[PDB]
RNA sequence: GGAGCCAGCGAGUCUAACCUUGGCCGAGAGGUCUUGGUAAAAACUCCGUCGGGG
């Protein structure tokens, strides 16, 4: 009676954390700055299961889509995938001279 | 002559015409036949007369009905007084008076909506 | 006369529209086959 | 120093027309 | 040479000025002689470049605007990998009209780069569009036939489409240039930009454009000059001119 | 000569059409058929009239 | 006209109600012809025109 | 995000913005082209997707 198995919580990538259960497009919308076509569109670049989890994408793919990320236009990529004094003279002016037309009127 | 007859139903900003005439029974509303009624909670609604009567007496007949003005629900209520009024006033022209009365009393016991709208003036005190 | 003789003796437009003929693009093969 | 030049000329012709 | 000098003045004063850094084209304008035939309508027509590109379909963002349905085509155009990241949004004139209004309209030309719609919608596809879009010439719409295939008299309209097809006509477009016509005697071409190429890219771009619109041949699109052309300026929508080539 | 040929071509198209539908007015049982190619036409039962 | 409209009187009969015609849209239909005859050939003269 | 579908008053040869970039034409008056930036049926139903604020 015995099976072995083939899961890593929140991540440091780029300058911020990301959560570690939930699927890869809200991975990567969680990371800052970039959108859902993008990461869809550089995961399937990429060629990972859309619908794995955080915690799963172990370390060789995600340090291939940290390549991606870091440089992306070298992967066939658009570029929708990166990201007074006037009021104190108006005011006294228009105050003054307003009191000059009270003053003659 | 074609033995025909013609009416019509009202909500309360709505137009119902109704056609009835001898034909291979079926029925047509709007171009359209009358399982594709759009608000799909109330197409229950235009099937009660129908239902409420049988269905043999509409397997006999041929009816049109098209529908202008008003709102979904509107629109609805008078698609259904309009197949009321044009059953029985066929029945009242081509068939036996007796046939008439039993469909006007089913009618009216079940919901008097049905053979009389209701135009709703005010009342001022 | 030879057309003739033999006779007696025997592109994208649309249209509708056109706009369209001069509009359009003459699209080149290489900038199909290829791929940048 | 081109650009003032012309823009200069620009200038002289309006005023002497 | 003398071009290529004023070429860099107009570059240097580019630099300096603060009005001209924020404004980032070159148009070359053209005196003629005589007036041209042809109204001006808003159908701008292409002009080819031969040894230098401008752009990438892969650098710009795209709306794209359809028939009516939208159905294969949004859905085709989505998933058939020739276009799967080309076009950023898709959207037919019924749904446009519906969807955007005034303000909308106006944050529409803010966001979206270039627009393309299909040539059985152009004709109507300003009016919806109002003038905002149609202020001078920059963000003037294409026309592209889709499906390849051509409508005859008394037969009815055959639906297709091809990615193929379709991401090469975007590619020539956004490859080379397009002007518009006009009646009066000068007009107008955007031609480069200041940075993604440099000067002698820009001399070879104004030697094809003035021979492609010298040719004779080819007569709807380049056969545009009647007459004798005079003289060639350089300017930026906000710089001043600078004259070459007058005799 | 070639324009007159031309046109005697058109005039023929035009009368012939026209006298099969001058011919379809009179008697008999007539039957339409849909050549598949997608012509239109007729055929006459057999019927010989008095 | 707008007085007239509301004085309409909803009780009339003419005669020509007879022999004029109306769209459901309740404007008054009328006739390119004019007349109480051409209405439509009959197959007769349809065999003579032809 | 699609897609389905519904009203009613209204019609005076009458209904409409701004500054800006320059070419050419004319003695002008100005005319025409060119060019950049700012003010101005819906709820309904059904399907598909997601689950603190600058």
């Amino acid at each position: 009676s015995l099976v072995v198995q083939e899961f890593q919580h929140i991540l440091r990538l780029l300058n911020t954390n990301v959560d570690g259960n939930i699927k890869i497009v809200y991975a990567l919308t969680t990371i800052k700055g970039v959108g859902r076509r993008y990461s869809n569109l550089v995961c399937k670049k990429a060629d990972v299961d859309l619908h794995k989890r955080a915690g799963e994408l172990t370390q060789e793919e995600l340090e291939r889509i940290v390549q991606i990320m870091q440089n992306p236009t070298h992967y066939k990529i658009p570029a929708w995938f990166l990201n007074h004094t006037l009021a104190n003279n108006v005011e006294s002016k228009l105050r003054d001279d307003l009191e000059r037309l009270k003053k003659i009127r | 002559a074609v033995p025909s007859v013609q009416t019509f139903g009202k909500k309360k900003s709505a137009t119902a015409v109704a056609h009835v005439k001898a034909g291979k029974g079926l029925i047509k509303v709007n171009g359209s036949p009358i399982t594709l009624v759009e608000p799909e909670i109330l197409r229950f609604k235009v099937y009660e007369p129908l239902l409420l009567v049988g269905l043999d007496k509409f397997s006999n007949i041929d009816i049109r009905v098209r529908v202008t003005g008003g709102g979904h629900v509107s629109q609805v209520y008078a698609i259904r007084q309009a197949i009321a009024k044009g059953l029985v006033a066929y029945h009242q022209k081509y068939v036996d008076e007796q046939s008439k009365n039993e469909l006007k009393k089913a009618f009216t016991s079940y919901d008097r909506t049905l053979l009389i709208a209701d135009s709703r003036r005010p009342e001022p005190k | 006369l030879e057309d003739i003789q033999q006779s007696i003796l025997k592109f994208v437009k649309d249209h509708r529209y056109p706009g369209l003929t001069p509009g359009l693009a003459p699209v080149g093969l290489s900038d199909e086959e290829d791929s940048s | 120093d081109y650009y003032q030049q012309v823009q200069r000329g620009k200038q002289d012709k309006k005023i002497s027309r | 040479g003398l071009a290529e000098k004023a070429l860099k003045a107009l570059i240097l004063q580019c630099e300096e000025n603060p009005s001209l850094k924020n404004d980032k084209d070159i148009h070359i304008i053209i005196n003629t002689g005589k007036k041209m035939g042809i109204n001006r309508d808003n159908i701008p027509r292409i002009i080819p470049l031969t040894k230098y590109k401008l752009f990438k379909p892969r650098d710009l963002n795209i709306l794209l605007i359809t028939k009516d349905p939208s159905a294969l085509y949004r859905e085709t155009l989505t998933k058939d990998e020739h276009t799967s990241e080309l076009f950023k949004e898709i959207i037919s004139v019924k749904n446009l009209r519906r969807r955007f209004k005034g303000s909308k309209l106006t944050q529409l030309y803010k966001d979206f780069d270039l627009v393309v719609a299909d040539y059985r919608v152009h004709h109507l596809l300003p009016e919806v569009l109002g003038s905002r879009f149609y202020h001078g010439s920059k963000k003037l719409p294409y026309m592209i036939r889709m499906s390849k295939e051509v409508k005859l008299k008394r037969q009815q309209m055959v639906e297709k489409c091809d990615p193929i097809y379709v991401r090469a006509q975007l590619r020539s477009i956004c490859k080379n240039t397009s002007y518009i016509p006009n009646n009066d005697n000068c007009l107008s071409v955007r031609v480069g930009y200041i940075q993604k190429h440099s000067i002698p890219e820009i001399l070879q771009n104004i030697q094809d454009t003035i021979n492609f619109l010298t040719d004779k041949s080819k007569r709807p699109q380049g056969g545009v000059i009647k007459g004798g052309i005079i003289s060639i300026f350089v300017k930026t929508s906000n710089s001043t001119s600078l004259p070459i080539y007058q005799f | 000569v070639k324009q007159h040929l031309q046109r005697e071509t058109q005039l023929k198209q035009v009368q012939q059409r026209m006298d099969a539908q001058r011919e379809l007015l009179k008697k008999g049982s007539k039957k339409k058929i849909v050549d598949s190619s997608g012509k239109i036409s007729f055929k006459w039962k057999k019927q010989r009239k008095r | 006209l707008r007085e007239k409209a509301k004085e309409r009187n909803p009780d009339e009969y003419y005669h020509a109600m007879h022999s004029r015609k109306t769209d459901a849209k309740g404007l008054l239909i009328s006739s390119r012809h004019g007349d109480e005859e051409d209405e439509s050939l009959s197959m007769d003269q349809v065999k003579l025109l032809k």
